[PDB]
RNA sequence: UGCCGACAGCGCUCUGGGGAAUUCAGGAGGGGAAAGCAGAUGUGCCCCGCGGCGAGACUGGCGCACCGCCGGACGAGCUG
């Protein structure tokens, strides 16, 4: 079902790294409801979805809206490790990041979404 | 050169600098860097001078984090510009790291010496930052945001 | 007559069904239809007298 | 908000089929929906007691880039009511329904989508609306729906892919009438995401001219969805229809 | 034009696209200078030096006496854009391409095209001055 | 002469220096190799007019010759040697797959109509023939006491296994392959530049000559020229028979193609445009409707013969009118009025 | 199956074929009023909004239908008018809204400044004279 | 968008200007149309010439990844 899964070899690690960057940089919505609201406001730049979840249907409906908006998403394999990367003290299955158009973080995100677009 | 006029103004306005002196100065820095880039392209590929000197300069730039850790080649060394040098200019980091609401408020903060990098408080807002240091920027202990004394206005209002 | 196409008009540049070079852009029609004359005969009578006076001016 | 219940007026816009409804302190855009009375996705709608069967749908720009274009005032959107339109990138079908309501019964729009469950929403709407043909396949291999798509006149495209120009180019090679038309939309961040966007647009339009297209309009849907564009070209002639 | 500001082009960042015009190409061979090298040095960035097909047509249609410069034009390493027009007027060609994109750097030395392309703003002139190239209205270098 | 609009295009980007070698594939319909003065070659597909099919450098000096093999491969002569690449490989390679360097400077190629034979004309007064897959240095045939150089050679396609070649003694030599020996040598007033034989009339040959002249000869009887085409100012660089056998391109050194029937003796057509100073390689396509024109100015041009016939698929009354024009002009092709408006080209 | 037919032989179009049957607009005075409102919608949003300067000499389109904003499925808590809030004509709605106070005040102001000194002032001077 | 509107100006037009009927001469567009005279010779027969299919049988020489190639000339039956 979750066929655009992210592969292991440190690709997930650059993902979690940029998640840490954006979580410090406040460009971040956290939790699935925040993801849906961000993508339905269209501010989202990219969204990461856990696959380690009690049933996957949540991170199956979220790709429906990001497919409805044509903005990228990617399946991390670990909800716990994603929550730790965000710094929540709690596991998170869905984290999204928006755009702020004056940085090089945006260059990083451009690279990352190029990676996931080549994954798809 | 009305384009020169409006372009310099947009530089300052996007990063609230003070005069075209400071803007032209940073441009001069960029000019020296792109001079280096031109020379190291003038030597052909796989040359030893080229290899070591270009590897050096790219390490310099990524050490101050201006050129991205993604792109590490002389093409992008040519392709850098003033917006990027201003990005690693300091006051911008206070604004993009969420202590001062505005770039001008950040300028005032740097004046009255409330932020520090590592140990020492900073007074010059054009103190260039490093990639290795840029997250270690916070208020000092002597500033009422960081603590210490509450401040003179709190002092007088308590008076 | 229909409007010619490309080659047809190109071949018959000098063709015209309406005005000839013997018509002076219908100066007769122009005069009579501004001023309501009833004999284009009489228009031409005015033209011949006008041409006579003009050439008397030329010799003058 | 132009809240629910406000009496408004509707008039034709410039384009054949779309309508513009003005009122009070806020105007907007609508279409006469073919399927009566029913909403699709919580879109707002409009009823007029004609002197029952007369219903329009408000068209959010920010959800549908064709609507962004109709607000941006395109030169000629090529889609008359009653025209054959290959849509491309038909994700969940909202905009597609709008094009359906444009072309009406005597028109037909071929809605192609890549993924599945956005397909499910699309085909649900394809059951309901009797002029939009669901096609769920890989857009890169149009010989798969070569069985379904006849020669059409208008090509919508809103995919966000690097090979987008070649996608719509072979789809032009396969499914576009002599003197054809197309609207596509482009994002800088998905064609090449470091460059300046105008330069990216010029690269894409030069590509289509290498695909033998005649570029004939461009706009930038500026206050609505940053650094995108809508581009209008004509297939293999300088004039549009015939 | 989007990506523009009050007669400044935020658009043209490196690399730069530079249009060759016919007077310019004749004169830079006549001054015996390497095209890509001198442009890269005068701008201090990377380029690509395109030639409209109209310009290529003009420099063939000129007499055989410019055949060397025509060869230099004819070189394969530099990209090309076709045109849709009638009858090979290069100046009209370039000004139309700039006018519909405003992403370029035009290069000439004819005073006519210099005037014509200052008359529309935000687009930079490049020209030779008997030793080297010279930019006119670019804010960067 | 409203519609006498010859030009139909310029492919590619043009070679960096000028075209001094080109060759059509004669058994497919839309594949052409053109090879530069600058020692590079490439092949275009006709249908995708704009861009290239396959491109590689080939030698040091100016590539004198080029063709295709009857299966798929293509061939390059220059003074450095003879090479063989394969363009339509599914991954491209730049390196050749056959080579030769022995026989001196190789002036031209000639390939078999049906089988895998080819011949290389050198400048040592020698021609030598290979067979593909079964020869190394080929058979070396010449006029047995002769050194003077051999510019070109065309395999006959009427009677296969036959060869003619030009020599710089203002002289031509007919050859055979069954009986491996030259056959005959004719000496004329001034030199000859490129040979051909007619692809329908087997004894009929034609030579392109520094007499500024196209001479129609016949192999059995060299007593008289069958036809004299006295059609130029500068010396003719190329000839090609139309596959109809009824038409002929004579491509000058100067800025002039002239097009011909077999039986005029004069100019039916003159073609040029000033972007093309000195035409070199001037050959027909497989419909005998569209000619190709490799210039000095670095260009491959795609032109038309009978320059006022707008092709496609006509309507019945259209072809009625066209051939009606043909017949009427045929009847009245002598009177002063129609005659002068007929022969008045621009020059 | 085949019968006798009926012969039925006894201007500008009335329902536009290429816009799904929009009828020709009936000229009723409240409709005229609504049209005047939507043209002068600039001054209605006094101070807070501005509008695209729609400027023809006429203002009446040939084809228009008065309708109803139906419903917000995603939102109906406050984007829904109340029963008292619902109005027949758009003009009565913008009447029954607030700020018509500020309208009236601007009205007295503009009225005074066009009654600056034109005739009443001259009469009162004339009284100060004749006294 | 109500009528009425003096001078002083601008705009067109003037065999005055409208409105309606009606004849004709043109134009431009849209929809429909199998819209198709690329060279037009009665059938049937067998025979000749020549051509394809086509069962089957061979043969030459090559083949240092060895697994296969490429080429000739005979040929029952069928066909143009
Ligand atoms: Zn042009």
């Amino acid at each position: 079902a979750a066929w655009p899964k992210a592969e292991d070899p440190a690709l997930v690690q650059e993902l979690l790294d940029c998640v840490q960057q954006a979580s410090h940089y406040r460009q971040l919505k956290k939790g699935a409801n925040e993801t849906t609201k961000s993508v339905n406001r269209g501010t989202s730049e990219l969204v990461i979805l856990a696959a380690d979840t009690q049933p996957l249907s949540i991170v199956l409906h979220i790709p429906l809206i990001c497919e409805e908006k044509n903005v990228p998403y990617v399946y991390v394999p670990s909800k716990v490790a994603l929550g730790r990367a965000c710094g929540v003290s709690r596991a998170v299955i869905a984290v999204s990041l928006t755009s702020n158009e004056a940085s090089d973080l945006n260059s990083k995100i451009r690279a990352l979404r190029d990676k996931v677009e080549r994954l798809a | 050169e009305a384009a020169r006029l409006d372009s310099e103004l947009k530089l300052v306005g996007e990063y609230g600098l003070r005069n075209k002196r400071e803007v032209w100065r940073v441009l001069l820095t960029l000019s020296k860097i792109r001079r280096a880039a031109r020379i190291l392209l003038t030597l052909d590929e796989k040359d030893p001078k080229r290899l070591f000197e270009g590897n050096a300069l790219i390490r310099r730039l990524v050490r101050i984090g201006v050129l991205d850790e993604s792109r590490m080649k002389l093409d992008y060394v040519l392709a850098l510009k003033a917006e990027d040098f201003l990005e690693r200019r300091l006051q911008t980091l206070v604004y993009k790291l969420g202590l001062a609401k505005s770039i001008h408020h950040a300028r005032v903060l740097i004046r009255q010496r409330h932020i520090r990098v590592g140990k020492q408080i900073v007074n010059v807002p054009s103190f260039m930052v490093r990639l290795d240091s840029q997250k270690h920027i916070d208020f000092a202990l002597t500033s009422p945001f960081g603590g210490g004394r509450p401040g003179r206005v709190r002092r007088k209002k308590a008076k | 007559v229909r409007k010619l196409k490309y080659h047809e008009q190109k071949l018959l540049k000098k063709h015209d069904f309406i005005n000839y070079k013997s018509d002076n852009n219908h100066r007769d029609h122009d005069v009579i239809r501004r001023y309501m004359i009833q004999k284009p005969e009489d228009y031409h009578k005015y033209n011949r007298l006008c041409g006579s006076l003009r050439q008397f001016a030329h010799r003058l | 908000g132009a809240k629910a219940g406000k009496k408004v007026i509707v008039e034709p816009h410039r384009h054949k089929g779309v309508f513009v409804a003005r009122g009070g302190k806020e105007d907007l855009l609508c279409t006469a929906n073919l399927v009566p009375g029913e909403s699709v996705y919580g879109e707002k709608r409009i009823s007029v007691e004609t002197p029952t069967k007369t219903e329009y749908r408000i068209w959010n720009p920010f959800r549908s880039k064709l609507a962004a274009g109709i607000l941006g005032g395109l030169e000629t959107i090529y889609m008359k009511p009653g025209s054959k339109v290959l849509y491309l990138g038909a994700a969940s079908g909202t905009s597609v329904s709008h094009v359906a309501d444009i072309v009406g019964p005597t028109g037909a729009v071929y809605a192609v989508e890549f993924s599945h469950r956005s397909g499910r929403d699309l085909i649900n709407m394809a059951t309901r609306r009797t002029n939009v043909i669901p096609i769920v396949e890989d857009a890169r291999k149009p010989m798969a729906y070569r069985m379904l798509v006849p020669m059409v006149d208008v090509i919508f495209a809103d995919v966000a892919q690097p090979d987008q120009a070649r996608i719509v180019g072979i789809n032009a090679r396969l499914f576009l009438k002599q003197g054809g038309g197309l609207l596509i939309s482009i994002k800088a961040s998905c064609i090449d995401s470091t460059a300046p966007p105008e330069q990216v647009f010029a690269s894409e339009v030069q590509k289509l001219r290498e695909d033998k297209f005649f570029p004939k309009e461009q706009l930038t849907l500026e206050p609505y969805e940053r650094d995108h564009a809508m581009v209008s070209c004509v297939y293999l002639q300088k004039e549009f229809e015939g | 034009p989007s990506s523009m500001f009050f007669e400044h082009n935020e658009a043209l960042v490196p690399p730069y696209n530079v249009l060759v015009d016919t007077n310019f190409l004749s004169r830079t061979v006549g001054a015996k200078l390497p095209l890509l090298e001198s442009a890269m040095d005068c701008l201090y960035a990377s380029v690509n030096i395109i030639i409209t097909s109209c310009v290529m047509a003009e420099l063939e249609k000129l007499g055989p006496r410019y055949r060397v410069a025509l060869m230099i034009a004819r070189d394969e390493r530099w990209q090309r854009l076709t045109c849709d027009h009638k009858g090979t007027y290069a100046d009209d060609c370039i000004v139309d391409r700039v006018q519909k994109h405003r992403i370029y750097i035009v290069a000439t030395n004819d005073r006519d095209l210099k005037r014509r392309i200052r008359k529309i703003p935000g687009v930079p002139i490049m020209s030779v001055q008997k030793g080297k190239y010279a930019i006119e209205r670019l804010p960067g270098a | 002469r409203m519609f006498a609009k010859p030009f139909l295009g310029q492919l590619g980007n043009g070679h960096v220096q000028g075209v001094y070698s080109m060759c059509k594939d004669k058994n497919s319909l839309n594949c052409i190799a053109s090879g530069s003065g600058d020692g590079v070659v490439k092949v275009w597909d006709l249908t995708t007019r704009d861009e290239e099919t396959w491109r590689v450098a080939a030698h040091n000096n100016i590539v004198k010759g080029l063709t295709f093999t009857n299966d798929k491969k293509l061939l390059s002569c220059a003074t450095d040697g003879i090479k063989l690449w394969d363009p339509y490989a599914s991954p491209s390679n730049t390196t050749p797959i056959a080579t030769w360097q022995e026989g001196g400077p190789y002036t031209s190629l000639s390939f078999h109509r049906s089988a895998n034979t080819f011949a290389a004309s050198s400048g040592q007064g020698c021609i030598r023939i290979w067979d593909l897959e079964h020869s190394t240095a080929g058979q070396a045939i010449q006029w047995p006491s002769f050194v003077d150089t051999i510019t070109d050679v065309c395999f006959n396609q009427v009677e296969t296994s036959v060869i003619g070649s030009v020599a710089t003694d203002r002289s031509i030599i007919l050859f055979d392959l069954r009986t491996n020996m030259p056959v005959i040598k004719t000496v004329l007033h001034f030199a000859c530049n490129r040979i051909v034989f007619n692809p329908m009339e087997a004894m009929n040959l034609a030579v392109a000559s520094e007499d500024h002249n196209i001479y129609i000869f016949d192999a059995r009887n060299f007593d008289k020229a069958l036809n004299i085409q006295k059609g130029h100012v500068a010396a003719v660089m190329d000839v090609e028979f139309s596959p109809t056998g009824e038409e002929l391109v004579s491509g000058s050194y100067d800025r002039t193609i002239r097009l011909w029937r077999r039986d005029a003796g004069h100019s039916r057509d003159v073609y040029h445009t000033k972007r093309m100073q000195r035409v070199f390689r001037t050959m027909w396509t497989m419909d005998s409707k569209y000619i190709l024109t490799g210039s000095d100015d670095g260009n491959v041009r795609l032109w038309r013969a009978n320059a006022s016939e707008r092709s496609g698929v006509k309507a019945t009354r259209q072809r009625q009118a066209l051939e009606y024009n043909n017949a009427l002009l045929d009847r009245y092709g002598h009177l002063p009025e129609i005659r002068r408006i007929r022969r008045h080209r621009h020059l | 199956e085949l019968s006798v037919r009926v012969p039925q032989l006894p201007g500008p179009p009335d329902t536009l074929s290429d816009w799904y049957n929009i009828p020709r607009t009936n000229l009723t005075p409240e409709l005229k009023r609504d049209l005047q409102l939507l043209r002068m919608r600039d001054v209605v949003a006094m101070g807070k909004q501005f509008f695209k300067k729609d400027n023809r000499k006429d203002f009446v389109p040939e084809y228009c239908q008065v309708g109803t904003i139906i419903a917000g499925a995603t939102d109906g808590v406050s984007g829904r008018l109340t029963r008292k809030e619902r109005k027949r004509t758009i003009v009565e709605e913008v009447l029954s809204s607030d700020s018509v106070s500020k309208y009236k005040r601007k009205y007295h102001e503009i009225q005074e400044h066009k009654k600056s000194g034109r005739k009443g002032y001259y009469k009162k001077l004339m009284a100060a004279r004749k006294r």
